[PDB]
């Protein structure tokens, strides 16, 4: 009998919402997209606008550069042939230099050279992306909270492409671009260094990982359950405090002993989750600059 | 002690069982019925489990382990020393978490709230349940479950993934996966979100939730909006789960040769099998 | 060792992490109280933070929080022990009073403005130029109560503005006044919409709002609070 707020009931519509200006130059603004009903059902049924801008338009090519020197390599591994492309779509690979080369860039491209090119696309891609980020808070008066919690991602996606490479020596230690290739690239990182289970950072990690799925369920069921109260409007609960946010806290009292705040939940939130790389990055780096075989250097307990 | 806002809460009412007898809390925890059960069978299984680390003779936590019955025992009992306890304790465990789960059935009735925390818990469960329960039932023995133990229930994880190959090649895994590492990346920006427009740039008024979608919206061209965003939390957690019992509960049971193997149906497939060059001709 | 000294100093780095978090988390609620309102003697091991000033926009205020702590209100309720931790029974009607699961909190008597200043919330009628855009139309529909009697008839939705969301229902009574039901629990039918809270006695009661085309937050609140209420405290008049 009684409703859920999983789905929305009914859907209502207004005049395409273009956003707040602030300090945005709204010259770099599209205009909106469609709307979707389907997506309504769930969230927002309004597709963009979004905002171009020479640092989108720059990380959006260079993006795109990246992705389409992958494609252009499987191509040739399929022999331009197209039913052997979707076939074998993910056992392709570009692997990097081998070890020979170090860290120079002198390798041909089909033994290299095109891993270094997709990388450097991808690199320019991510960092401007990463400014994007910082920008659009600033255009709208926002704290960078998004930019910090991003630059984790990017710490684990540096250490395995770029800082541990160098470190060790040479890029043939970097991760390769296909699908069955970076499995087998994770199991074989594992191995040769003694178990990734006794890398106490990757175990860390990992708490933080299964916690971000602890946490987000709770949170996101704790809100749902409370929006029968407004909870969602999660900002006007921070700056004056309803039963929506007295019943959340109450129900984690009641429950475990202790509780948040509307606003405190996001930090610990924040942290939960950027802690998963944070922790992660720096058990990647230590393997085989530092430590060669975590289960060694573990019965050292130390 | 009680929160500022606390006591117009404490009313009685709410209970499944006992009505008015367990209806009171012990410092800010609500206990009820199910706050007795979840005691018993808590209390009852540490004990056992310190039971066990005398047997196997230790008290370090980090050797404390506690083994389920060995595969020739089917799904029989064992003497207490040689997997009866596991059996004892993994009973204590389940109730003493479906316990739990009907508490907090009980606190949210009290505080007029929805159902949804712990029907998200119950997922949870079910998760332990494939690996002790569900799983090693399909498979004929209680020895195929994980022991009780921090660093020997990981050397189970490995041996069982291995024995599969890279167990990267489960699909149900790869889809797992996603949901983990999407729900992450999920809750970063959500915390981050709200944080921004709580504390902006120094001096600022506080942003509105306008802000943060005008914010998505410049930066991807979409905002899921507020409700959503819980929404969206919500399932990819439990979607990570799900995935996550269903990718164990088929290990074993329908495939139980190498995963990398299984993915030779795509490849075979009559229109492309035979063309030669790729990968695989 | 590298490894070593990076491990011993992260778990340096979280247990002061956690402290922040825990202590940021206690600009609510705190200090700990009596069940009859004095300070608790045992607030724990977790000082209370230096305070924090949030600028409200438009002109609203401030709010600095940790601060003083009151309900600013009445709490029709009274003790049923002769020590802590029973509860604490409504001494009126709890619905009317606003106590249990019927709780208020007495929030700012204003509205939610939008990040223009504009209401956040306004019934459709008066929302250029809104409209259900998908689902089952509920206006029009007859409202019915746990009790399975017709309450009233759905004559507008109030809707989020900026979040492009319904939120209430307007409910026409048998008296001709109107009623907000929160969207979130009321079942849209093909033919009624069905509120399992309320039995259709208790809609009356439903608090109202002072002017007809907008909601303040505190009005907003015991709206809410009475209509969930109403699952524990009209579950006599429901029924198999
Ligand atoms: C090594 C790895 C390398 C990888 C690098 C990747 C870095 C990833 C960082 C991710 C941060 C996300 C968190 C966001 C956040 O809350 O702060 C936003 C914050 C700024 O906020 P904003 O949005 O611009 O401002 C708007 C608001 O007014 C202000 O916003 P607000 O209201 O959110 O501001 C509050 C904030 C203030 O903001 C900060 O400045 C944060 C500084 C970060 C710390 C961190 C990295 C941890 C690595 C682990 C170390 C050991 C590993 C070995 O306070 C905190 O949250 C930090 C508290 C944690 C301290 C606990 C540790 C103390 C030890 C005590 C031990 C006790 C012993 C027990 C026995 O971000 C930063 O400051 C980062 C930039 C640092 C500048 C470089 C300095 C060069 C010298
Ligand atoms: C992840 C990290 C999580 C960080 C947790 C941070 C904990 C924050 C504590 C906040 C303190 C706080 O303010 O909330 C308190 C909760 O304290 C607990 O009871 C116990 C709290 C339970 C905490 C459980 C956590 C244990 C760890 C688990 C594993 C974590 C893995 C990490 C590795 C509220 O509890 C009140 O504050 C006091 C806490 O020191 C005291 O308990 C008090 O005094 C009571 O008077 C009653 C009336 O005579 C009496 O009958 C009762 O028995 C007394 O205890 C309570 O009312
Ligand atoms: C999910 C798939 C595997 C599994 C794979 C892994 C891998 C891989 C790792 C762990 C790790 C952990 N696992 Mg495990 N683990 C499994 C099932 C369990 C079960 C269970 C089903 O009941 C429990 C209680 C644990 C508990 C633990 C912790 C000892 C540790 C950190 C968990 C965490 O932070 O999660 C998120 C939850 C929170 C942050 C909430 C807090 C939960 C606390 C920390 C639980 C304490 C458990 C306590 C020591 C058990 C004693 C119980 C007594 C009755 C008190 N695992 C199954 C078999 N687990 C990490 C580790 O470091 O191992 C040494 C690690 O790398
Ligand atoms: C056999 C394999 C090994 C193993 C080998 C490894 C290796 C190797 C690593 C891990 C890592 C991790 N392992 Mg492990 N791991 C094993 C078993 C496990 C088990 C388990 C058995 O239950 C679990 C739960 C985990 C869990 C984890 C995670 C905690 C951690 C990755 C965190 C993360 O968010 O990465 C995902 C997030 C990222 C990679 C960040 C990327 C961000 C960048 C910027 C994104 C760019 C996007 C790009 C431009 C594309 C754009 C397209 C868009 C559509 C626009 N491992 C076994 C022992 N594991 C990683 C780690 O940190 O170890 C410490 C890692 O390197
Ligand atoms: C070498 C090993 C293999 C591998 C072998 C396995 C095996 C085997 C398993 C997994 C499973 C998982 N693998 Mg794997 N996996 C590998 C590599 C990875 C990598 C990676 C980056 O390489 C990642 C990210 C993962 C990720 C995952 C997840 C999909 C899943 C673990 C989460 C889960 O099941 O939660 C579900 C959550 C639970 C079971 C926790 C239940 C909590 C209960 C209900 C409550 C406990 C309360 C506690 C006692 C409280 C203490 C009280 C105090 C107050 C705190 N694997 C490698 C290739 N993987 C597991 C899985 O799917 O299990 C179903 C699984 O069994
Ligand atoms: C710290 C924990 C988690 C985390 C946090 C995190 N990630 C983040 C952020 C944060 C806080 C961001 O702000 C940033 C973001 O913008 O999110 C929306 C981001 C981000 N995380 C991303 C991915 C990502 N994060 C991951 C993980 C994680 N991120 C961790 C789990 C992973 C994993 C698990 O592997 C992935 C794959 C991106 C969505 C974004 C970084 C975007 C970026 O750098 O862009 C460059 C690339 C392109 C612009 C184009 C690529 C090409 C396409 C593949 C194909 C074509 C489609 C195209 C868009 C169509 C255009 C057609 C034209 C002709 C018009
Ligand atoms: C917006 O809203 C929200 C809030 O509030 C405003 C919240 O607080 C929270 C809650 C989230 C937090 C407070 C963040 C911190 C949480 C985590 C990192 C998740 C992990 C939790 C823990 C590590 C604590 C685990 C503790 C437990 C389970 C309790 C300790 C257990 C005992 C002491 C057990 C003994 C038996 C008992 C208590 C039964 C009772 C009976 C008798 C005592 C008799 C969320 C999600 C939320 O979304
Ligand atoms: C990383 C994710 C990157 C997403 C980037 C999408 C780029 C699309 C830009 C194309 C464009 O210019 O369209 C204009 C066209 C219409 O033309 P117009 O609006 O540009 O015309 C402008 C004219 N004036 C300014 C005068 C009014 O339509 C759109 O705006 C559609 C934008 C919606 C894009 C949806 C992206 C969804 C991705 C979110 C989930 C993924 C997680 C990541
Ligand atoms: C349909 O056909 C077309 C042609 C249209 C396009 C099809 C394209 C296809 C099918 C593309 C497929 C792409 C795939 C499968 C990509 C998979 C990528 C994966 C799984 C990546 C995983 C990990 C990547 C990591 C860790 C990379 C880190 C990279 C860096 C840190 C950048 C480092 C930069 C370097 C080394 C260059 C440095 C150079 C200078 C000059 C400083
Ligand atoms: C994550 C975005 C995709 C959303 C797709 C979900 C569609 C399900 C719609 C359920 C229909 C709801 N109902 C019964 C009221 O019509
Ligand atoms: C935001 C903070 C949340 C705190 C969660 C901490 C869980 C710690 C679990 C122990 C990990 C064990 N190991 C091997 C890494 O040492
Ligand atoms: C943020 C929305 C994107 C969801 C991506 C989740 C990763 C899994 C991709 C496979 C689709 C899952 N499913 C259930 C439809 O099969
Ligand atoms: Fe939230
Ligand atoms: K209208
Ligand atoms: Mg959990």
């Amino acid at each position: 009998a009684e409703y859920q707020n999983i789905f929305s009931q009914v859907q209502v519509r207004g005049p395409a919402d273009l956003g707040m200006t602030e300090d945005v130059n709204l010259a770099n603004r599209s205009g909106v997209g469609p709307f979707s009903t389907l997506l309504g059902w769930f969230g927002n049924a309004q597709l963009g606008p979004i905002y171009l801008g020479s640092l989108g338009v720059l990380s959006l090519f260079s993006g795109l550069m990246w992705f389409f020197t992958i494609g252009i390599w499987f191509w040739y591994q399929a022999g331009w042939n197209p039913a052997v492309f979707l076939r074998d779509l993910f056992f392709f690979s570009l692997e990097p230099p081998a070890p020979e080369y170090g860290l120079s860039f002198a390798a041909p491209l089909k033994e290299g050279g095109l891993w270094l090119i997709a990388s450097f696309f991808m690199f320019v891609a991510v960092w401007s992306w990463w400014g994007r980020t910082y920008l659009r808070a600033q255009a709208l008066g926002m704290g960078k909270h998004t930019a910090w919690a991003f630059l984790s991602a990017i710490w684990l996606w540096m250490v395995l492409g770029f800082i541990r490479p160098i470190l060790m020596g040479s890029w043939s230690e970097a991760v390769p671009y296909g699908i069955f290739s970076h499995l087998d690239w994770t199991n074989n990182f594992s191995l040769v260094h003694g178990n990734l289970f006794y890398n106490p950072f990757h175990g860390l990690s990992i708490a933080f990982l299964y916690g971000s799925a602890n946490l987000f369920a709770m949170h996101g069921a704790t809100i749902l359950a409370v929006s029968r109260f407004g909870g969602e409007r999660e900002l006007e609960q921070i700056a004056d405090r309803g039963t929506a946010a007295e019943r959340a806290a109450l129900f984690w009292r009641w429950t475990m002993g202790f509780n948040a705040t509307m606003e405190g939940i996001h930090r610990w939130a924040i942290w939960m989750a950027v802690l998963v790389t944070l922790t992660g990055g720096i058990g990647i780096l230590l393997s085989g600059t530092v430590v060669d075989n975590w289960y060694v250097w573990g019965q050292n307990h130390g | 002690a009680l929160l500022s806002f606390e006591r117009k809460y404490r009313v009685p009412g709410g209970t499944l069982v006992g009505g008015n007898l367990f209806d009171f809390w012990v410092g800010p925890f609500y206990v009820g019925f199910f706050g007795v059960a979840t005691f018993f069978f808590a209390a009852l299984g540490i004990i056992l489990i310190a039971w066990s680390a005398v047997l196997q003779g230790t008290w370090n936590p980090q050797l404390i382990s506690v083994y389920p019955p060995a595969l020739e025992y089917g799904l029989g009992g064992a003497p207490l020393a040689k997997g009866g306890l596991w059996q004892i304790i993994t009973i204590c465990a389940t109730g003493a978490f479906v316990s739990w789960a009907l508490r907090e059935v009980e606190i949210c009735r009290k505080l007029g709230i929805g159902y949804h925390i712990p029907f998200a818990f119950a997922f949870a469960i079910l998760a332990y349940l494939t690996l002790v329960l569900f799983r090693p039932v399909m498979m004929g023995a209680w020895g195929y479950a994980f022991p009780y133990g921090i660093w020997t229930h990981l050397d189970w994880v490995s041996n069982t993934g291995y024995t599969y190959g890279n167990f990267h090649y489960n699909p149900a895994h790869m889809i797992a996966i996603s949901f983990f590492f999407t729900n992450a990346l999920a809750l970063a920006l959500h915390g981050a979100l709200v944080l921004s427009a709580a504390n902006p740039e120094k001096g600022k008024e506080m942003r509105t939730p306008d802000h943060e979608d005008t914010f998505f919206r410049d930066l991807v061209g979409y905002s899921i909006g507020t409700l959503g965003i819980h929404r969206l939390g919500l399932l990819l957690s439990l979607s990570a789960v799900f995935f996550s019992a269903l990718c164990m509960i088929i290990t074993g049971t329908i495939w139980f040769d190498q995963w990398v193997d299984w993915w030779q149906w795509w490849v075979k497939l009559p229109w492309w099998a035979n063309i030669p060059g790729g990968i695989n001709g | 060792d590298l490894a070593s000294l990076a491990i011993y100093s992260f778990w340096i780095f979280l247990a002061g992490l956690i402290y922040y978090l825990q202590t940021e988390n206690m600009r609510e609620g705190y200090p700990l109280e009596n069940e009859d309102g004095t300070p608790a003697a045992n607030q724990g091991p977790f000082p209370l933070p230096k305070p924090k000033t949030f600028i409200l926009p438009h002109g609203r205020g401030t709010l600095t929080v940790p601060g003083p702590e009151s309900e600013d209100r009445p709490i029709a309720l009274a003790r049923t022990a002769v020590s802590e931790g029973f509860p604490h029974a409504p001494t009126g009607d709890p619905m009317k009073d606003g106590v249990g699961p019927a709780s208020w909190v007495a929030r700012r008597d204003l509205p939610e403005l939008d990040g223009h200043g504009h209401n956040k919330i306004k019934p459709m009628k008066a929302a250029a130029g809104f409209h259900v855009s998908a689902g089952k139309n509920p206006i029009g529909l007859p409202v019915r109560g746990c009790d399975l009697e017709i309450a009233g008839k759905v004559v507008d939705i109030w809707v989020d503005i900026p979040e492009q969301m319904a939120r209430f229902l307007e409910v026409e009574l048998k008296d001709g006044s109107t009623r907000l039901l929160p969207m979130q629990m009321v079942k849209v039918q093909s033919n009624r919409v069905h509120v399992n809270a309320l039995s259709s006695d208790l809609f009356a009661g439903i608090p109202t709002i002072k002017s007809p085309t907008e909601v303040t937050l505190l009005e907003e609140d015991k709206i809410c609070g009475y209509v969930a209420g109403g699952l524990m405290y009209a579950a006599p008049k429901r029924k198999s």
